[PDB]
């Protein structure tokens, strides 16, 4: 049962994989299936939209009083307007140098999911602002 | 009597006082065996004093 | 205590003040200044907790009494239909009540060149139309109840070819609790 | 005994989850007789009102007699997929994130290679919220 | 059933999930439509 | 909820913490109750044993095929002699300079907690036999 010292151990953690987004980046939502690891480059997924992530993407590092994670807030993107029609249902991200980084999920407004969305259900032609998106490390 | 019907998260309990004396644990003085979790990953085994 | 009236109460001023068992009149009042609560209350806290009415009205104006929508017959059809050909039937258990219009009711299909109607039949005559155009479709009929035991007919008066066809209604019944 | 309602809220509190604010689950159904073959477009459904999906389809379910079929269903809808089921020697298992239904939405459940069998059934479950008419 | 006269018969069970219920005729039948519905009760417990 | 990329993240993200323990480290035992974190400082339980991380104590990160996690092998430290006879109840971990990095838990060998032992209770002056050390990050 590991539990991170707060200062010695969670916070080098966070730095450590969010620093290398202080070049920018790109997120995309592809329709699923999900790919079965971020190994598995894209066969039959169909593009929606894309973000970019101004630099910096993370940092600096701070600790959440009262939890078990340090959250550190990042950029904060601008709107795009979606490649295609449908329901979004899977995303991921890549850094300036293109690097699959991770995979994760998207659900409704409520949810718990990577990105939180108003409604899968998205039309070509109409873009929605980035509300916020943040990291936590649990300890 | 305290029934706990089902086997849901609360355990029972009994606690006694009259008007303005304090409380009595019958807790505290009753043999109780145990069910200890094994812990193993996945395992989870919910009881307790019905 | 005799002749029995009450006296006179007045005060306008903002001098604080503070009454303890002052009785006088029961009906309606209004004073001026900060009044003070010397009474404590433990026998038989500020005097007036009939508020209560509020949270009573909150659990009223909600409550499983009036009728719910949850009730849909959902059809499913493959390949296609004939002029003249029955395509879906159900058994109304509880009495049921159908909205003007067939309101809430919807359909959906693939072939955006569909055209056609469909007639809603219960027992010996036609209770209810569909018209189709595009693959859209527009309802159009009145209400009627319906009652347990009485089954709900539909049809299709000419042949028409597509892949899927999805037709649901949307009905009104009264809550219940059984045992 | 007076200050009644120090214990008179206690038991206000306890009928405090009247149906306001809250969802139900709402169960959709299939049914599939003798077998089916590849790409085939074996049951849809029109969504009459808002509901919700939870992630990977939880509360979902497959049966069959087969005990050896195989094969994967994609749980389809218009030109998107939003999820597809597993099947091995009869034993299923569900995969799909978290999506939206709407009215005027359409859902769809197709084959991807031939399968034989007696009869299978398969049920999904959403939430909708509960409503009033009066 | 005989001329349209339906008559159940069986006792009181339970159905838990993971089960499937499963309707097996007997001999041929003509008609062009046939309707059948069962009735069971479900306790009200909210999914959240 | 989120899969990183195992080569480009997950191993950066390994090492980005067991590499503290290059120039050592030391490790405590004691018996039970166990503090609520490493914040906490140890106020009443009873030492059990001192064992000494040999320097580098873990590292580089590997990958783990056939797995979803990475692997981190570690340093072996030499059987320490017990002081008194105790029950473990939980361990923590101080750096080369004495930082507390993170709280371990105690356990039978086929428990899953960190701290396997042949037998629960220890007697005085009985050198243990060191199991393995290899730290484990899902990917």
């Amino acid at each position: 049962a590991i539990r991170f010292h707060p200062t010695n151990a969670a916070l080098v953690a966070c730095n450590a994989v969010v620093d290398l987004f202080d070049a920018g980046g790109s997120i995309e939502v592809y329709t699923g299936p999900q790919p079965n690891d971020p190994t598995v480059a894209v066969s039959t997924q169909t593009l929606l939209v894309t973000f970019a992530i101004p630099a910096p993407g993370y940092g600096p590092a701070e600790l959440v009083p009262g939890q078990n994670y340090v959250r550190a807030p990042g950029a904060l993107p601008a709107v795009a307007v979606p490649g295609a029609s449908g329901v979004a249902a899977w995303a991921r991200v890549k850094n300036n140098a293109g690097d699959v980084i991770f995979d994760g999920d998207v659900g409704t407004s409520a949810s718990s999911a990577f990105v939180r969305l108003s409604t899968t259900n998205l039309t070509a032609g109409v873009g929605v602002s980035v509300t916020a998106s943040e990291y936590r490390q649990p300890t | 009597r305290s029934l706990k019907e089902g086997i849901g998260i609360t355990v029972s309990d009994l606690f006694v006082a009259t008007g303005n004396g304090g409380y009595q644990s019958i807790s505290q003085w009753e043999a109780t065996t145990f069910l200890y979790e094994t812990d193993a990953e996945g395992t989870s085994i919910d009881g307790g004093r019905q | 205590p005799d002749p029995r009236t009450y006296g006179a109460l007045t005060k306008t001023g903002s001098c604080s003040y503070a009454f303890q068992d002052f009785a006088r009149s029961n009906m309606a009042e209004t004073v001026t200044g900060a009044k003070w609560l010397v009474s404590n209350g433990r026998d038989i806290l500020n005097s007036h907790f009939e508020g209560i009415d509020n949270a009573l009205q909150t659990l009223q104006e909600y409550s499983p009494l009036g009728r719910s929508v949850a009730v849909d017959f959902g059809f499913s059809i493959i390949g296609g239909w004939s002029a003249d050909e029955t395509v879906g039937v159900h058994a109304v258990s509880h009495e049921t009540v159908i909205p003007s219009n067939m309101a809430g009711s919807i359909m959906v299909t693939d072939s955006s060149t569909l055209d056609g109607v469909l007639n809603v039949m219960v027992g010996t005559s036609v209770v209810g139309t569909v018209t189709i155009t595009d693959g859209a479709a527009v309802f159009a009929s009145s209400e009627f109840n319906l009652d347990p035991g009485q089954l709900v007919r539909i049809v299709s008066t000419s042949e028409g070819t597509f892949e899927y066809v999805g037709l649901t209604l949307v009905g009104h019944r009264q809550v219940v609790y059984v045992d």
